[PDB]
């Protein structure tokens, strides 16, 4: 059972390029299909480009998302709503 | 005669102070900013080293405030950042610096007090 | 004094009083300030 | 001779004592005056020098001649605002005219 | 002069005083608690108000030496007095 | 003249300016950073690699005659790598004349001793090694001699605080006299004293 | 376009419109100043800023002479150490012998300049001067036979607080600087006047008497009375606080704070909490230790669970608190952690950074040329943007343009209404406002939490994101530049935003839970007849007047003095305060007491240290740990375009922000309520 | 990096003198407790030497090694030539100090220490 | 001013406690030959050096002038 999601990037670097994509290509889709539920964006700066989720019962998952592209992050994005 | 040791210096041991008080000891690198109240800058020249503060109670019979730590008032100077970090790291401390708060250039024409279309006019003398 | 008295002057000792090393009437020390911290005084109702 | 106090907390006999012995606390008084509330020493350190009766500009604080206050515990050397001012009501008397001499030379 | 609390403690001349839940009122047992009796709030109030001509005046606190250093006042407020920080002392205008 | 000035001579900030050239170019090795005061006295910095070469030089060359080691002391200056600063006051009678001897040192970075030649450092360089914590080779008695037996730390430093880690108190239970951490009953009341407002413009430094 | 000088031999460049002054503390060599502030007016009253020029005869004054190409400046020189000596003998001349009693007594720059360049005794064998008291203020007690008349008071007020009210009454040395009646210079920011004033004259009625410099133990921190990150040095004083100053941030405060944050150093001694308080079989609340208190809440909480516990935070509480009761709450699967304000969060809400913020350095007002406020009185409400604001439209030829009722404000402007309808208005572009912003660039539109606290929130933050739309589509800028803006009042409020609140209280109307945990929560958004009457409440905080007379266990936290925690002001800024003193009694920091309560209750945290929760943070969300660097985003476009979705729309009823008479500054949060000063604050002002 | 040596050059000589001193303890202890009065058991007091030995086993330089090698000698030629007494000596045991509690509930319920 | 006064050095020839012993009281007396000088011509004047920055001033002016006092609470803090 899933209960949260955030995305940690880096702005204006190289392994952040696919994520930004993502985020001004379909996030819209995501936020409104399901409004329901934390997306949380966070972009820091020099920083490895990862994606934080979280179950009900607190525990988390922690995936990489560096040197990537949109529809990786599109399928990544999938395979962890799973 | 000389070595090839490329490994970072530790004499922790040789200083001679316990676990407690070399570990949990979070110290602080900064520049005192001025006295707001004075206007002067021959403080925030140098780079000083404190320690974080602990327990300071009052005394029971006749209240004077004292200390379970002997470093509270271990205030030390240091003339750069980088060898003031060289020192804290060599003794094994924890360090936690912040960064110089310089001011800004800026331009006082003092005519434009006395301007005809600027709002800067002032109203006094 | 007889040739050169003092000041006369009130709030002075006028019985002097010899030492007080252990007597009943000795001294001790304590604060001669105020609660620097108050607190807070709990009501005295269920609710 | 009003009866009034002379300190007023300005600190110096705390600032220039060697020792450090000095503790001081001020705070307003109800009449708006300024005054302490806590004048406290140490006379296990304090090592009799004379640094806070030079200081002290009103002559508040003087060391005195009364060499005999031994005692027999380490609680009647921690002396305080009230054994200071009775002291004071007691020897006045004779640091007056002491003082009354030696100020000139100062 | 003095005035006492509940327990008997002789209150000082700046409000300090045990409470009856205190413990740090036990070396007083079989001792006394000292304390001076003239209270300087009273014996200042107790004073003259002085009076004067001239406007501003210089106050060095009795002797011309050993008293508080020559501070001028003014005293053309005529609603109220004019003290003296360091004496205490006040004085009014003619 | 004015009253309440010394006088700021000639001979001496000259003599002792050129004995400090003579001795510079006896030895453009282990020297560096001559120099004299404003108050008419010469310091000399040098190699630790040197020491005892300047020692024996200025103790036998009869120019210098440089013999009563007045004193050995150390400085500590921690915002440099070479943090301790060694000196030597040194006295000749002959020529009447003092001279200050200097060298850098660090901890983990031991000195060269001068017993050979002035027997009275025997006993400052057990100071130095009890308080500091700087060494010195061919010394044949090392020990605390100020401290305690058992005292462990290097106090003069700048760190080691002023009270101390441990204070002492017997303890019936045990019969001893025991060291127990620093539970003082006072603090160490710390003074802000230092005044912005620069007075020797002279001695400043730009950014 | 340089300019070239050689000091004392030394060179330098300058550029034009320049000071002498300004060029020798480019070099270093500091230049007296009694008349002289760089946040400030010029003038040349005081005459020590003296010094020699080269090839010139004439002295001239480094406060407003601009530097001429070639001039060999001369500060320590004969002719300029004998001006200095000469005016200092004026100056002291009638400055009365109260330097003891002085509050300013070591800190005194006249003191320092007599010390070290003026002279060593006074040739005055005559009569001094004195002059008449004036009360001013319950807070700024005035001794005026100390002004040497340098005018920074006068200036200051004339152009920061656009009082207009004091001055000078009078030629020669009768001369006096104060107001001609009886009048009161309260206002916001009264409360630098004293930091301004280099000499014991307007003193702070409070600390005066108290204590003295050297003594103290300057530690460093911040502000929580508002959201701006006022950098602020915390005085000591053989283990209790004395004094707040200001300390200079170049960007947020700038050498001025608020008299708010100044003077509720005092509530940090009155109505304190330092023992764990249980209800009792009665119901009174009765002192016990943390071995009671945390067994019991764990033997509880051990059967509570799901959506029955909930979690609130108010103001002034820390991001680590925050954090622990985060992750505890989900070690036992419950999300209902929310804050004591709202915040309309449909459409988007809480998921970019762009938003919920200010997306523009409050730096960047000073480059601005139009402001738009939307519903918020920033003169009570973080008034140091208004101090921005307000050097802004006097420099910059500025524009500024309100929503709101008619509000009192030190300046004049463009009042459009009460409804905002006139936000469709101007999307639609049939408002002379709308042909200003069309024409002119980089404008600004700056809307505060106070109205979205409102219930017709969301639809007017949607009105607002079309109006921008509109905005950047008529005139040319772009993401590098920013127009929205959201200003903030609590603290705690963005750091909860970042860790994923519930900012509301939606959840609780929701599901009526029974274990509430609050923090800091002074705000008394609930009680006990909002829920069950079987509950179990925890007030963990630092001051009780409301959450605590309900609460069935109460435990003491800290204050902003004793804790070394994060803070956030609106533009993600992450500063960290330093553990100044340490607490009363038995109270202890929040995480610890939450790490303590997991461990008993079964749940341990990896969090044994401060430094382990900052990693935690580094985690959870980066920008947290980034202290004293923001983090620019870009992504409202798309926020916009998402909230353009919804259709929700506004009232009619007009708005207002609920402080409007200087009154309601005060008396805001506990601190302010518990001080004894602002009593008489509020008093005096009426 | 390149740096000057004190005394040796690698671990492996400054190993050999630290097991050098290690015996020198070993065969001095029953001296001390059978000359100072002392209570304490051979065994306890090799118990200690092997423990303040194995309290620098994060070292690895040779100058470190060797300043701490300098310090024991010295300790040991003060023992050995008897001028330490049983205070001198038993001050290292602790022996009137409540072991620093490290549960995390501990230094809560007692203390502020994090 | 020692270079004004005379007063002759003793030393000695073997270099045992007897003249050593003897070498302190010879400098016992030459304090005596120079005491008797000092005296006989000390000079009227002032004690501490008129730098009000160094040296605190005289109470009397301490009190009445301002810059003196400014001088005297800096040397005392
Ligand atoms: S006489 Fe005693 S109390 Fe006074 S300054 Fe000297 S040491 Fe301090
Ligand atoms: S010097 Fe005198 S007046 Fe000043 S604080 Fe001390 S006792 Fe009081
Ligand atoms: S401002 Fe205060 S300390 Fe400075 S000269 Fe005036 S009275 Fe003295
Ligand atoms: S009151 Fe203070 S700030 Fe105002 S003119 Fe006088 S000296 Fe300057
Ligand atoms: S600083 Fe130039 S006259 Fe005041
Ligand atoms: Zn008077």
């Amino acid at each position: 059972g899933l209960r949260e999601i955030r995305v940690h990037l880096c702005q204006r670097s190289p392994g952040s390029q696919g994520v930004r994509d993502f985020i001004v290509q379909r996030y819209v889709e995501l936020k409104k299909a399901h409004p329901n539920l934390p997306i949380l964006i966070r972009e820091c700066s020099e920083v490895q480009p990862k994606l934080w989720a979280r179950y009900a019962f607190g525990q988390e998952k922690t995936v990489s998302l560096n040197n990537l592209s949109a529809d990786e992050v599109t399928r990544a994005m999938q395979n962890v709503l799973s | 005669q000389l070595i090839t040791v490329d490994e970072k210096l530790d004499i922790t041991t040789l200083t001679g102070v316990p676990e407690e008080h070399i570990k949990t000891r979070k110290v602080r690198i900064f520049v005192p900013a001025r006295n707001n109240m004075q206007s002067g800058v021959n403080n925030t020249k140098k780079w000083k080293m404190e320690f974080d503060t602990r327990e300071r109670w009052e005394n029971p019979l006749m209240g004077w405030a004292s200390t379970a730590d002997p470093l509270s008032n271990m205030v030390l100077t240091f003339s750069a950042k980088e060898d003031a970090i060289a020192f804290a790291e060599k003794n094994g401390w924890s360090y936690d610096v912040e960064e110089k708060k310089v001011p800004k250039p800026k331009s006082k024409s003092y005519g434009a007090n006395f301007s005809w279309n600027k709002r800067t006019r002032v109203s006094t003398k | 004094p007889t040739t050169n008295p003092p000041t006369a002057r009130k709030f002075i000792w006028t019985n002097h009083k010899f030492n007080v090393s252990a007597t009943p009437e000795q001294y001790v020390p304590y604060s001669t300030t105020r609660k620097k911290i108050h607190e807070w005084v709990p009501p005295s109702t269920p609710y | 001779p009003s009866g009034e106090e002379r300190c007023i907390a300005c600190k110096l006999c705390e600032a220039i004592c060697p020792a450090q012995a000095i503790t001081i606390e001020a705070e307003p008084r109800a009449d708006g005056s300024r005054r302490t509330t806590r004048y406290d020493i140490d006379m296990t350190k304090c090592i009799y020098c004379g640094f806070c009766q030079e200081a002290c500009p009103v002559d508040a604080i003087v060391e005195g001649p009364n060499f005999e206050f031994s005692t027999e515990t380490h609680e009647e050397l921690l002396y305080n605002k009230e054994k200071l001012l009775n002291n004071g009501d007691k020897w006045e008397a004779e640091i007056a005219a002491n003082i009354q001499a030696d100020y000139l030379y100062r | 002069g003095v005035q006492v609390s509940p327990s008997g403690e002789k209150i000082t001349h700046t409000g300090q005083v045990y409470d009856e839940k205190d413990y740090r009122r036990v070396r007083f047992v079989d001792r006394q608690k000292e304390v001076n009796e003239n209270f300087a709030i009273d014996l200042i109030a107790q004073q003259p108000v002085n009076e004067v001509e001239h406007r501003i005046i210089a106050c060095d606190g009795g002797g011309g030496a050993l008293g508080h250093p020559k501070v001028y006042i003014n005293l053309d407020k005529e609603t109220k007095t004019g003290t003296c920080g360091y004496c205490g002392l006040q004085f009014k205008q003619h | 003249k004015r009253p309440t000035v010394r006088p700021r001579s000639d001979v001496t900030h000259k003599q002792l300016s050129a004995f400090g050239e003579y001795v510079a170019e006896i030895l453009p090795k282990y020297v560096q950073q001559v120099q004299v005061s404003c108050l008419d006295e010469l310091e000399i910095c040098i190699h630790p690699d040197g020491v005892i070469p300047t020692l024996t030089f200025l103790r036998d060359h009869t120019n210098a005659q440089f013999k009563s080691l007045a004193d050995l002391t150390a400085v500590d200056v921690p915002t440099r790598q070479n943090r301790f600063e060694i000196v030597y006051n040194l006295l000749s009678l002959r020529f009447n004349s003092r001279i200050r001897v200097k060298t850098y040192a660090d901890e983990l970075t031991p000195i060269d001793s001068i017993v050979s030649v002035h027997i009275a450092a025997n006993w400052y360089e057990r100071e130095v090694w009890d308080m500091f914590g700087v060494f010195f080779f061919n010394h044949p008695d090392l020990r605390r001699i100020l401290t305690d037996y058992g005292f462990e730390g290097h106090p003069f430093r700048k760190d080691f605080p002023l009270t101390g880690y441990v204070e002492l108190r017997y303890d019936d239970e045990v019969k001893r006299v025991v060291a127990e951490p620093v539970e003082l009953a006072q603090e160490f009341r710390k003074f802000d004293l230092n005044s912005p407002w620069e007075a020797f413009p002279a001695y400043r430094q730009p950014p | 376009n340089l300019i070239e000088v050689f000091v004392d031999g030394q060179s330098v460049m300058v550029e034009p419109g320049t000071t002498v002054l300004q060029a020798c503390e480019k070099v270093g060599m500091q230049i007296p100043r009694f008349c002289y502030h760089e946040r400030l007016s010029v003038a040349g009253n005081c005459r020590m800023c003296l010094v020699e020029i080269e090839k010139a005869p004439k002295v001239v004054a480094a406060c407003a002479m601009p530097v001429m190409k070639g001039w060999n400046i001369l500060t320590n020189s004969e002719k300029s150490k004998k001006a200095r000596e000469g005016v200092m003998e004026f100056l002291l001349a009638n400055h009365p012998l109260d330097c003891p009693i002085c509050d300013q007594g070591g800190e005194c720059d006249l003191q320092d300049q007599s010390m070290m360049f003026g002279s060593d005794r006074s040739r005055f064998l005559e009569g001094k001067r004195a002059v008449e008291d004036k009360n001013i203020g319950p807070l700024v007690k005035t001794i005026m036979t100390r002004c040497i008349q340098c005018t920074r008071c006068i200036r200051f007020a004339s152009e920061i607080a656009g009082v207009d009210d004091l001055g000078t009454t009078g030629r020669g040395n009768d001369m006096q600087v104060g107001t001609y009646i009886e009048k009161m210079f309260m206002s916001e920011l009264s409360g630098n006047v004293i930091d301004i004033c280099p000499v014991g004259a307007l003193t702070s009625k409070p600390y005066a008497f108290t204590a003295r410099p050297w003594e103290t133990r300057k530690t460093e921190s911040i502000d929580v009375m508002d959201a701006v990150g006022s950098n602020i040095v915390v005085s000591t004083r053989t283990g209790e606080v004395m004094r707040i100053l200001p300390r200079m941030h170049e960007d947020i405060n700038e050498e001025w704070i608020s008299d708010k944050t100044r003077f509720a150093y005092d509530g940090l001694k009155r109505q304190r909490l330092t023992e764990p308080m249980v209800r009792n079989e009665k119901g009174l609340l009765t002192y016990t230790s943390w071995e009671d208190a945390l067994s019991r809440v764990a033997g509880m909480l051990q059967n509570f669970e799901g959506n029955a516990v909930a979690a609130i935070a108010g103001g002034l509480v820390d991001a680590e608190a925050l954090v622990a009761l985060k992750d505890l709450l989900n070690k036992v699967d419950s999300d209902n952690l929310c804050t004591e304000e709202i915040f309309p969060t449909e459409g988007a809400g809480t998921d970019l950074r762009s938003n919920y913020l200010l997306n523009t350095t409050i730096a960047g007002v000073e480059e601005a040329d139009v402001v738009l406020l939307v519903g918020t009185n920033p003169r009570f409400e973080a008034p140091l943007f208004n101090a921005r604001i307000r050097k802004s439209w006097l420099h910059n030829d500025l524009k500024v343009a309100l929503i709101g009722s008619p509000v009192d404000l030190t300046y004049r402007y463009d009042h459009l209404g009460d409804s905002p309808k006139i936000l469709q208005d101007i999307a639609s572009g049939r408002h002379s406002f709308c042909e200003v912003l069309k024409d002119a660039k980089k404008p600004m539109v700056v809307l505060g939490s106070s109205a979205l606290q409102r219930d017709d929130g969301a639809a007017i933050l949607v009105a607002v994101s079309n109006m921008v739309q509109k905005i950047r589509v008529t005139t040319g800028v772009a993401a590098e530049w920013k127009v929205m803006n959201i200003l903030h009042r609590i603290a705690s409020q963005v750091a909860a935003l970042d860790l994923g609140y519930k900012p509301g209280v939606e959840a609780i109307r929701k599901n009526p839970p029974k274990m509430l945990f609050l923090l800091g929560a002074d705000g008394g958004c609930i009680t006990r007849q909002d829920l069950p009457k079987d509950c179990f409440i925890v007030y963990q905080g630092h001051h009780g007047d409301v959450g605590a007379p309900m609460a069935d266990v109460i435990l003491p936290g800290a204050a902003y003095t004793e804790k070394s925690a994060t803070y956030v002001n609106t533009e993600g800024r992450a500063q960290q305060t330093k553990v100044a003193v340490t607490p009363p009694g038995l109270a202890r920091e929040d995480w610890k007491i939450i790490r303590a309560l997991s461990e008993i209750a079964g749940i341990t945290l990896p969090y044994d240290t401060l430094d382990q929760v900052r990693n935690r943070l580094e985690e959870v969300s980066p920008n947290l740990v980034r202290y004293d660097d923001i983090e620019e985003t870009n992504y409202f476009q798309q926020a916009s375009e998402l909230a353009k979705l919804v259709n929700q729309e506004v009232l009619a009823d007009p708005l207002v922000p609920p402080q409007l008479t200087i009154k309601d500054f005060y008396m805001t949060d506990s601190i302010s309520r518990a001080s004894q000063t602002m009593a008489k604050c509020v008093k005096a002002v009426t | 990096t390149s740096v000057k040596p004190i005394f040796s050059r690698d671990l492996n000589e400054a190993k050999r003198r630290v097991r050098e001193l290690y015996r020198a303890w070993y065969r001095e202890v029953p001296n001390t407790v059978h000359l100072m009065q002392l209570d304490i058991t051979v065994k306890q007091g090799r118990d200690k030497v092997r423990e303040m030995f194995m309290k620098n086993a994060h070292v690895t330089d040779p100058r470190v090694v060797d300043l701490l090698v300098i310090k024991g000698k010295m300790e040991l030629q003060e023992t050995i030539k008897v001028w330490k007494q049983r205070t001198h000596v038993m001050r290292f045991f602790h022996e009137t100090e409540t072991p620093r509690p490290k549960d995390f509930l501990s230094k809560f319920y007692m203390g502020h220490d994090p | 001013v020692y270079d004004q006064v005379e007063f002759d050095v003793p030393i000695g020839s073997r270099g045992d406690c007897y003249d050593r012993y003897l070498c302190r009281v010879e400098e016992m007396r030459q304090s005596l030959r120079i005491i008797e000088q000092c005296l006989n011509k000390m000079p009227p004047g002032e004690i501490k050096v008129d730098d009000a920055k160094v040296s605190p001033p005289k109470r009397a002016e301490m009190k009445t002038s301002m810059e003196s006092l400014i001088h005297h609470f800096k040397l005392y803090t």
